[PDB]
């Protein structure tokens, strides 16, 4: 009876959102490649491609929210979807070629030719990106909700398995291309990534077309100027209802503590090796698919509001191991200091993820349909300010001193993230 | 299973031109970088110039000869020209391709030698080294060819046919006033000579010229 | 997550003589 | 251009040990992540063979014996545990930029026991001075180490114009040298002076070894 499930708009949405998830984790590892290879020991590049990317976003998202609002859902989902697909494309054709060339453009040109392929190559990966973000707005913040009736527990399990599709591609997918990249070469990785999303474009644009066909509602729509439709759109975000739970969800982006950050250097600092990483590594996704299944549980039992309390007191009960950490023998502010951190980290993955699917929850349950986009893209812009601020303070101090100072800095931010959704939840009961 | 080899003539007259090929197989001269180098008479090891997988060339600049490197894709061939040569334009001189997933000179031709000079080729003068006519004598006794006076390289010198391989010592090629000469030592036993002869024979192919030498005890 | 890691898998690049994963930043 | 500076310019260690062979740039080699240094081997008669590049890359085939590391300026290579067959020349070159250029070479000599020369010297030919030259040969055979100072005199003079000094190779067996010293004149002059000497100063004694003859002696 799987021939019946297998064509349902939810598992076509599962299986667009599990190519796309693919896709956009081996670009990022194909950018991080080409930025340490190309353009190490170098600090003021690094920081204009997270600046521009992350201001890029900062002064759009009202724009591109404004712009999902106003067209036609199946119109802008495809054009989002081509526009990153061909620009990923296009800059994995570029990458192929600087990787092929790499010691002519290190020795034997003018230093203009290796600055104008970096800026090439950021213009790129900026626009792949805003059409990412685009993406993510129209169908996790739109599509999903029309897909679901009225009905709440259908809306929570889509959530939590587009949740768990993330976490799953965000340990396999680097596995792969790092594979790939040294059973090969990093130019076979690019151009297998440049095939990967030209057939994948096709897939999912058959995909949407498809779920799209299959959820008549979803083409029911309810209804300088750029300067204006800014402002406009972030007054309306500051008096939503929900803005103090939006809030602290963008405050938790300004952390240190995960493994996408630099951890991974202070773990090899402290004598562990790459094996003891990978196996702390499946440990977090592992928590975060605990983490999903306890927001279900727990919205069935508590309810919404009280799931993000319950979630954000396990998060912060998790953060003291790593806060206690940092006063312990063997910290350099034995392995009794890296032992806590690493099981606060992990630990703390659970609430972590709880209260994001509550956050946004409560976002697409309770913001109006006409504003569904235009709200999303200023919390977009809220997410990333929150994530540019972390990624100047991890540059600014790199040394292991520093280190316990970004935890205790780390923990005070998602304390005050926490405490802005209590205010909202004593509000709102 | 790439291989790179180098071609030439052997010797260039002051002025003229020289041409030396690279021939290479197991691999396309349109993918990588094709350099010549050369290493003088001593140790010292000189970067040339190259032709890329495009055609294009450089030179280095610090050469005081003149040269052009050219190609022939449809022969996998590379050249060298060197431009009025002089006497420092001898040395030996290698081919080598440089990859661009390597960037260094990963393969390398065996290399070959070319000397510049104004020079007839000449038949060699071989002469018997005896002991100072004294009596005293140790264990053993030293005697010696000299072969001087030749041109070009190379001579082969034995001792009596090659039936006296202990013992022998021959000395590096020195230039002398436009010709070589080197000379060779061979150490025997007291009882060995002069009841047993010993002789040098000299061959130098370029002059089809083959000398036997005798090493006479000094008589007043 | 961070939207823009810079992590890659690589030898030397994070610390000496240990492969593995790598975050910059 | 960039100048690199190879040190020791040579070497004697003994089996088995370490050998460490610098090298020094007149500017940095090293872009982004890279090091544009690069280790090659030369034996005598055969054209170089390439040891280590990117200045820490082991190449195909090279027992890990060698290893290198550096960066910036400061590059090295080393060789741990050393054994017979490493007796070569070995050459830093950078990649940086062009023009590529070479270090001077570091020859590798297996260090042996100090040993004396045997030395013979052996007066013209009666059949080079029929022909109106002479020659005097004077050889040093078997001797460690290389260096070696070879004076000489002619009726108690010192003489420095004339003389071509070759060495051998060293010997694969004993690991000796050996050379030759050649003074050449002319038959008159020749004729006109009574005693020629060849004096060999090594380190093997205080006082160098004395071999001579006098033209009338016979
Ligand atoms: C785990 C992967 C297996 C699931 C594949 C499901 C494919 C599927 O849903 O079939 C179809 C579309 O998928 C594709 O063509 C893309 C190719 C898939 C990569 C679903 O369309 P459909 O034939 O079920 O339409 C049914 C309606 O038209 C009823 O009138
Ligand atoms: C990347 C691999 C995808 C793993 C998804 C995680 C498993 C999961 O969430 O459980 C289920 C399987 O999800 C997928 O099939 C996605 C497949 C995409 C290729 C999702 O649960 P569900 O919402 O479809 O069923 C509803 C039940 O909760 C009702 O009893
Ligand atoms: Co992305
Ligand atoms: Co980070």
């Amino acid at each position: 009876s799987l021939a019946d499930y297998l064509t349902s708009a939810k598992f076509l949405l599962y299986l667009g959102h599990s190519l796309s998830t693919w896709g956009d984790r081996m670009w990022h590892f194909a950018v991080s490649v080409f930025l340490v290879e190309l353009y190490g020991n170098s600090l003021l590049l690094t920081a204009v491609y997270g600046l521009v990317v992350a201001g890029s976003v900062l002064v759009l998202g009202a724009i591109i929210g404004d712009w999902v609002d106003k067209n036609a859902r199946l119109k802008v989902a495809q054009t989002s979807l081509v526009v990153q697909n061909v620009s990923v494309i296009l800059c994995g054709i570029i990458l192929m070629m600087v990787f092929l060339h790499k010691h002519e453009l290190l020795t034997m040109y003018h230093g203009w030719v290796l600055t104008s392929c970096y800026i090439l190559i950021i213009t790129i990966a900026n626009i792949a990106n805003l059409a990412s973000t685009a993406t993510a707005i129209t169908i996790q913040r739109d599509w999903i909700v029309v897909v679901a009736g009225e009905d709440r527990s259908k809306l929570a399990n889509m959530n939590a398995t587009i949740r768990r599709i993330d976490q799953l591609t965000n340990i396999l997918a680097p596995m792969a291309v790092g594979q790939i990249m040294t059973f090969g070469s990093p130019v076979i990785g690019c151009g297998f990534i440049s095939g990967w999303n030209l057939v994948s474009m096709c897939v999912e644009y058959v995909l949407l077309w498809k779920v799209y066909q299959k959820t008549p509602a979803l083409a029911v729509k309810a209804g300088a100027e750029p300067f204006r439709t800014f402002r406009d759109g972030w007054v309306s975000y500051y008096n939503q209802p929900v803005f103090l739970a939006g809030m602290g969800l963008a405050f938790l982006y300004m952390t240190v503590l995960g493994f996408d950050c630099i951890t991974t250097g202070y773990a090899y600092t402290q004598g562990l090796s790459g094996s003891i990483l990978s196996i702390l590594m499946g440990a977090s996704a592992i928590t975060g698919i605990m983490g999903t299944v306890a927001f279900t549980w727990l919205r069935r039992k508590c309810g919404l509001v009280r799931t993000g309390l319950i979630s954000g007191l396990a998060q912060l009960s998790c953060l003291i191991l790593c806060v206690i950490s940092v006063f312990m023998p063997g910290s350099p502010l034995p392995i009794i200091s890296v032992s806590l951190l690493f099981a606060g980290v992990i630990a703390a993955r659970i609430g972590l993820w709880s209260f994001d699917l509550t956050v946004t929850q409560l976002l697409q349950e309770n913001v109006i349909e006409s504003e569904r986009g235009i709200i999303n893209g200023v919390q977009n812009s809220m997410n990333y300010l929150l994530d540019l601020l972390h990624f100047i303070m991890v540059i600014l101090a790199p040394n292991p001193e520093a280190f316990g100072l970004l935890v205790l800095i780390s923990v005070s931010f998602v304390a005050m993230g926490h405490i802005m959704y209590f205010r909202f939840a004593q509000n709102t009961l | 299973e790439v291989q790179l080899q180098e071609s030439g003539p052997g010797l260039a007259k002051p002025s003229q031109t020289l041409s030396l090929t690279c021939s290479v197989t197991g691999s396309s001269i349109t993918s990588d970088y094709w350099n010549w180098i050369r290493k003088f008479p001593g140790n010292k090891l000189e970067y040339m110039g190259y032709i890329s997988y495009s055609g294009s060339t450089y030179y280095n600049p610090s050469l005081k000869s003149q040269i052009s490197i050219t190609r022939d894709t449809s022969k996998n061939h590379y050249y060298l020209q060197l431009n009025s040569v002089t006497t420092e334009d001898t040395a030996t001189y290698y081919c080598a391709r440089q990859g661009l997933r390597n960037w260094y000179f990963d393969v390398w031709g065996t290399g070959t030698t070319v000397t510049v000079s104004s020079a007839k080729t000449t038949a060699p003068s071989v002469y018997p080294l005896a002991p100072v006519c004294g009596g005293t004598t140790g264990s053993s006794v030293t005697l010696g060819c000299l072969v001087k006076g030749y041109f070009p390289e190379p001579v082969t010198l034995t001792w009596n046919s090659g039936s006296l391989s202990s013992g022998v010592h021959t000395f590096p090629a020195l230039l002398q006033s436009g010709l070589y000469t080197l000379s060779s030592s061979v150490t025997v036993t007291s009882n060995t000579w002069p009841s047993q002869t010993i002789t040098c024979n000299v061959a130098h192919p370029a002059s089809s010229t083959k000398v036997d030498k005798k090493i006479e005890p000094r008589v007043p | 997550d961070t939207h823009f890691p810079i992590c890659i898998f690589c030898c030397g690049c994070c610390h000496r003589s240990k492969c593995g994963m790598c975050c910059k930043t | 251009d960039i100048v690199l500076t190879q040190s020791p310019a040579s070497l004697p260690v003994s089996l088995g040990q370490r050998a460490t062979i610098s090298c020094r740039a007149s500017k940095s080699v090293s872009a982004s992540a890279y090091s544009y240094m690069h280790w090659y081997q030369q034996k005598p008669g055969q054209p170089p063979k390439p040891l280590i590049y990117l200045a820490s890359n082991l190449e195909s085939g090279v027992p890990a014996r060698f290893s290198g590391s550096g960066s910036g300026t400061d590059f090295t290579l080393n060789i741990h545990p050393v054994e017979e067959e490493d007796a070569a020349t070995y050459y830093c070159q950078h990649n940086r930029e062009l023009p590529y250029t070479f270090g001077g070479g570091t020859k590798l000599e297996i260090k042996r026991a100090d040993a004396a020369p045997t030395v013979s010297i052996f007066p013209p030919s009666s059949e080079q001075l029929t022909s109106g030259g002479a020659s005097v040969v004077c050889f040093l055979n078997n001797f460690y180490p290389k260096d070696i100072n070879v004076k000489w005199k002619i009726d108690g003079s010192e003489r420095q114009n004339g003389v071509l000094n070759s060495w051998t190779d060293q010997d694969s067996k004993d690991s000796t040298y050996s050379m030759s010293s050649t003074l050449t004149l002319t038959k008159d002059e020749y004729e006109r002076h009574n005693s020629y000497t060849c004096e060999a100063t090594h380190k093997t004694s205080t006082s160098p070894i004395v071999k001579s003859f006098n033209r009338n002696e016979c």
